């Protein structure tokens, strides 16, 4: 538990604290990657292991590797150069968002939960009749949203 | 993975051990075959990340039945989501080629790394979509629930033929071609590993992958299957081959992508209607008689 | 219990992201983090009431997917042409 | 369904893999640039997605009946109809 | 069902528009748009509950209204990319979505549904159009972000993640603020109101008279189904309501000046939450959607990218009636009698004060009486010496368009007792 816990938290925020700190585009989205690793990790220690697999799979297999070809295809790392810094806003930045920080950890504290479900380590086999089931509304609603988002961004682009 | 039985970590790792250094000499092997035949952080991480997941995912594919690794398992690491590994590791090689093409800074490095990242990318998901049709037949993604099912039911390229020709199409198509001196050693060896380790897969999904009919001898059936598949690699590998990728995505897509949902769906009404599995044995055989009745033209 | 707590520091990591990005991606790119600490909050609790929070999480990536789809195209339709990304550049419309 | 001890030993696969990496290294020691390769990347992020919903219905399938079915195959209708909408806008 | 003829129509039309003209094309999605609507009228009292999917009087209301700002938008819009029109039905089944769950998740995908097309639509491809894209989109997915995590935070203080949960302590509080934000910012409320102005006067004119009504529309739908807190529903409206008139006091541009207007307008229907009555949102929004709607048709036959106030004045000489049904809707914005506006304006005050809510009333009502300033600045300005000014005198479409709606108005001033009888249940 607490043994592997510990390294894995504190590499997630670890991992957070670089996405957000780098100056190097492709050096942010590719710890970012790393976290979802270790996020896909703790999705499994989490009892949520066909999730961890989708983790992987589409957000760090995928998306961010969508992220570093529009990087790439643009400019990384030398798109912020320009230094109109505005450096009296990072303590801001800084403690709005300790701030954020703060009213979340209030907001959780006082909790006593039954975090003992048997749900069973999250495989499709469990998964499936919920979805094409109770869920199947807002799932093939999310299907339309893609259908969508697919037009939107082609349209979005459409050179000529 | 009940029924099947877990070995101590210390073989756990040993075993993988092992399965690095046989597929590494094995990479060797080929190369010379293929050579007899003919006659700055991202620069260093990326082709490291290459070797690193293509390695990874020869392990559940299992050599045997439980118990006859020496007292042990066949296998490395069984996994009760089997199918979605193979997916997962395969994505990160690829991350590591587009990597190393930003790291040269010199364009058409780049861009030409961009090209192969996309389309190993594009047939790989093309995998995918052709192994859902055989997944709802075993209705598990584990590779030994697979295939045990082939030894009971039986070889399902009988069943899911069409999803077994995108599959070998595909996964074969990949082996298709398009300082910097270990660079390109290190990737080339990646891809040969990942070939290898295809030249695995076919016979253990859509075959019976070791697990034969007749003389039931654990690993020299794997090895023989693997080893077919893998000269077929190795003829693709030495002519050469052109797909220049303009009509390697049309046909892939267009085709071959279309054509293995396609097929997943009929399956799918097949499965869910219950009927009986006899359909697509039928309906596989028809459709193995056009797609090759009308090549013999 | 413990992870609840980390996801709440993570989606405040991911609004410092925002606040101090200067570009436009990267300033994407933090919002993603959030998107995600969201998504482990999401797990925690489904372990906590039984499951249906995982179908919730997934269908939480599949949004986050469309919009990224979405997003980029048009971070790219935009500057594309156009020089630098950083996301003052653009201060036409004024209050 | 599997014994967690297989996922340890997955890591520590991946922990052999990546040191013999690293020993291969160190025995190295011894205009349009966006459209074409963004549209076929996206599309690559929305078919990861479909089938990231394709498989829990595959594997829980005869179980769902004729009406998971319809559901899955209305889900892959409109989707196809978002792919069929970007091929039939064209690629290049 | 109206979402049958949505996504019918939706899903057709992506790919029927390969094989049809773009013209051909807004003739369907008028057809479609107009379809769903009549099914609407058709099932008045029907309540048709399927999933998390619940069509009951609010839905009926609001998505009578969006489906009439998608109808008017699409109207103006003769400008031949049918996806022009596509998202625009995109969007209008989104906002459909939106006003018919009490599901949190469901919501969340209604408002990615109808928020991504309209970042698509805030491009006139004009480069201010683009920064509206641009900041839009930032804005709106740290909003989802926000919106996210308090749909965690409801499903963390109770079991579920439909809206009617019981309710615990803190963390269910700590949830409707998180949910709050992001319904507020997608209905300009303050302070997460910043984008509107910049949104307004960037994107494209027809566009923004489509946001500006129905967006804010289920985005209210969407907020009556929230149990918003008496603190934090105080909170949003003095601000906005502030914010809103006297920031809409500086504004020289027309567009923008009815962004703030906007703002203020989000502040006094946010009210009538403080009982959630639904009656009163319902007709305040309705009267507001006429002559938001009139006003923005009016201003696009001006001019789509941008227009100064200036060129508002010599309109009633150019065109009698729409110089009359502009200045009508600036008193009916004005929520001055006998003018329906006044009627949605005090249905929604009324609630105010039955729920007990006096000082943010009062402090509504004073600078609501501020606004007298700008509104009237624009409708006595239709009388003006006309300075050169651009002026595409409309077809028969539009022109009989702003005179009925705005007809409509003065008419609903004389007999809110014609419409009012059922904007409930529907009986
Ligand atoms: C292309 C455009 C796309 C737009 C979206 C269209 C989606 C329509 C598909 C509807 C199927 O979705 C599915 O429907 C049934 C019944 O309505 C739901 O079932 C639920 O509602 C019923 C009725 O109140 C309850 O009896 C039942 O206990 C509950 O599980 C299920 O939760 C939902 O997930």
């Amino acid at each position: 538990m607490s043994l592997l816990e510990g390294l894995a938290l504190f590499l997630l925020l670890l991992s957070g604290v670089l996405v957000v700190t780098l100056r190097n585009a492709i050096h942010a989205a590719l710890a970012l990657i790393l976290n979802f690793l270790v996020l896909a990790g703790v999705y499994v220690a989490l009892d949520a292991r066909f999730l961890g697999f989708i983790q992987v799979i589409v957000y760090a297999g995928a998306i961010v590797v969508l992220f570093l070809f529009v990087i790439m295809l643009l400019f990384a790392a030398q798109g912020e150069i320009g230094f109109d810094p505005l450096v009296r806003s990072r303590p801001l930045a800084a403690l709005l968002a300790l701030g954020v920080a703060g009213i979340l950890a209030a907001g959780l504290w006082g909790l006593d939960l039954a975090f003992t479900q048997d749900l069973k380590g999250g495989l499709p086999q469990a998964l499936g009749p919920l979805l094409y089931g109770d869920w199947l509304f807002v799932l093939l609603a999310v299907g339309f949203l893609l259908m969508a988002a697919t037009v939107v961004a082609v349209a979005l682009v459409e050179p000529g | 993975t009940w029924s099947y039985p877990v070995d101590p970590y210390w073989m756990v790792a040993l075993k993988a051990l092992l399965v690095v250094v046989g597929l590494l000499t094995a990479f060797a092997f080929m190369t010379l075959i293929e050579r007899r035949l003919l006659a700055r952080f991202l620069f260093v991480l990326a082709p490291l990340i290459s070797v690193v997941f293509a390695l990874l995912a020869f392990g559940l594919i299992p050599f045997g039945p439980p118990g006859s690794f020496f007292g042990y398992q066949p296998w490395v690491i069984n996994l009760d989501l089997g199918i979605l590994y193979l997916f997962a590791v395969s994505e990160l090689a690829v991350y590591g080629i587009f990597l190393s093409g930003w790291a040269s800074g010199s364009k058409y490095s780049l861009l030409g790394s961009l090209r192969s990242s996309a389309s190993l990318i594009s047939y790989e998901l093309g995998l995918g979509l052709a192994l859902l049709a055989p997944v709802l037949l075993v209705g598990s993604l584990n590779l030994n629930d697979i295939v045990n099912w082939q030894k009971e039911h039986g070889w399902l390229f009988l069943y899911a033929f069409p999803a077994f020709l995108v599959y070998l199409i595909a996964s074969m198509a990949e082996a298709a071609r398009t300082y910097s001196s270990i660079k390109w050693a290190l990737f080339q060896m990646a891809e040969y590993i990942h070939f290898i380790t295809a030249s695995a897969l076919i016979p253990t999904l859509f075959l019976g992958g070791w697990t034969m009919p007749v003389l039931e001898v654990p690993y020299l059936w794997m090895f023989l299957k693997i080893a077919f598949f893998l000269f077929f690699f190795i003829w693709i590998r030495a002519t050469w081959f052109r797909l220049r990728y303009d009509q390697l995505l049309r046909f892939g897509w267009g085709f071959l992508f279309p054509l293995a949902l396609l097929w997943f769906l009929v399956t799918a009404l097949v499965v869910a209607l219950d009927l009986p599995r006899t359909y697509l044995l039928y309906l596989s055989a028809l459709s193995f008689l056009v797609l090759l009745g009308a090549v013999l033209y | 219990m413990s992870y609840l707590l980390t996801s709440a520091l993570l989606f405040a990591l991911g609004v410092y992201g925002v606040l101090t990005r200067r570009t436009a991606i990267l300033v994407f790119l933090s919002i993603e983090l959030m998107l995600n600490a969201a998504n482990l909050s999401l797990v925690g609790f489904a372990r906590a009431y039984g499951l249906d929070g995982q179908v919730a999480a997934l269908m939480v990536i599949a949004v986050a997917a469309a919009e990224v789809a979405v997003g980029l195209g048009l971070i790219v339709a935009i500057f594309r042409h156009r020089e630098s990304t950083a996301v003052d550049d653009l201060s036409e419309l004024r209050g | 369904m599997a014994p967690i001890q297989e996922y340890v030993g997955t890591l520590i696969y991946v922990g052999v893999a990546l040191f013999i990496g690293v020993a291969a290294l160190l025995v190295g020691a011894l205009k349009r640039f966006p459209v074409h390769f963004y549209v076929v990347a996206m599309l690559f992020i929305l078919f990861d997605v479909e089938v990231a919903f394709l498989w829990p219905y595959a594997v829980s399938a005869g179980g769902l009946g004729l009406y998971g079915f319809l559901g899955v195959l209305a889900f892959t209708l409109l989707l196809f109809v978002g792919f069929l909408y970007e091929w039939w806008k064209g690629v290049m | 069902m109206t979402l049958a003829i949505l996504a019918v129509f939706s899903v057709a039309l992506t790919l029927l528009g390969f094989v049809l003209p773009p013209q051909g094309v807004k003739r369907a999605t008028l057809l479609g748009l107009a379809l769903a609507l009549a099914s609407l009228l058709l099932t008045w009292g029907k309540p048709f509950a399927f999933g998390p999917y619940a069509v009951d009087g609010v839905s009926q209301v609001f998505t009578l209204l969006a489906l009439l700002g998608a109808l008017w938008t699409v109207g103006l819009v003769r400008s031949g990319r049918f996806e022009f029109y596509l998202l625009v039905l995109y969007a209008a089944l989104g906002m459909h979505l939106l006003a018919s769950t009490r599901h949190l998740l469901l919501m969340l995908v209604a408002l990615e549904a109808l928020s991504l097309p309209l970042y698509a639509l805030a491009t006139w491809r004009r480069g201010q159009g683009l920064e509206a894209a641009l900041k839009y989109f930032l804005l709106g997915a740290l909003a989802a972000a926000f919106f996210l995590y308090g749909a965690a935070l409801f499903y963390g203080a109770t079991g579920s993640l439909v809206l009617g949960a019981p309710g615990e302590g803190p963390l269910y509080a700590l949830a409707l603020g998180l949910l709050l934000v992001g319904l507020g910012f997608k209905a300009a409320l303050a302070p997460f109101h910043f984008w509107t102005p910049d949104v307004y006067q960037g994107s494209p004119t027809p566009v923004v008279l489509f946001m500006a009504t129905s967006v804010k529309a289920a985005a209210f739908a969407a907020l009556l189904r929230v149990a918003a807190p008496p603190e934090a529903l105080a909170l949003l409206v003095a601000l906005s309501v502030v914010v809103g008139n006297l920031a809409a006091l500086a504004q020289k541009e027309a567009k923008r000046l009815l962004a703030y207007s906007s703002i203020a307008h989000a502040g006094y229907m946010a009210l009538a939450l403080y009982t959630g009555n639904a009656q009163a949102l319902g007709f305040y929004l309705l009267t507001y959607v006429l002559a938001t709607g009139l006003a923005f048709a009016v201003l696009s036959q001006i001019s789509p990218d941008r227009v100064p106030l200036e060129a508002l004045r010599g309109l009633y000489r150019k065109d009698p009636l729409l110089g009359l049904a502009f200045l009508v809707a600036m008193l009916s914005l004005l929520g001055l009698p006998p003018l329906a506006g006044f009627w949605g304006k005090y249905l929604a005050f009324a609630e105010a004060a039955r729920a007990g809510a006096w000082g943010v009333l009062v402090l509504a009502l004073v600078t609501s009486a501020v606004s007298a300033y700008y509104y009237l600045g624009l409708g006595l300005a239709v009388f003006a010496r006309p300075e050169e000014t651009p002026f595409r005198p409309g077809p028969p479409w539009a022109r009989a368009a702003v005179v009925a709606a705005g007809v409509l108005l003065l008419a609903l001033g004389l007999l809110p007792g014609l419409v009012l009888p059922a904007l409930a249940a529907g009986g």
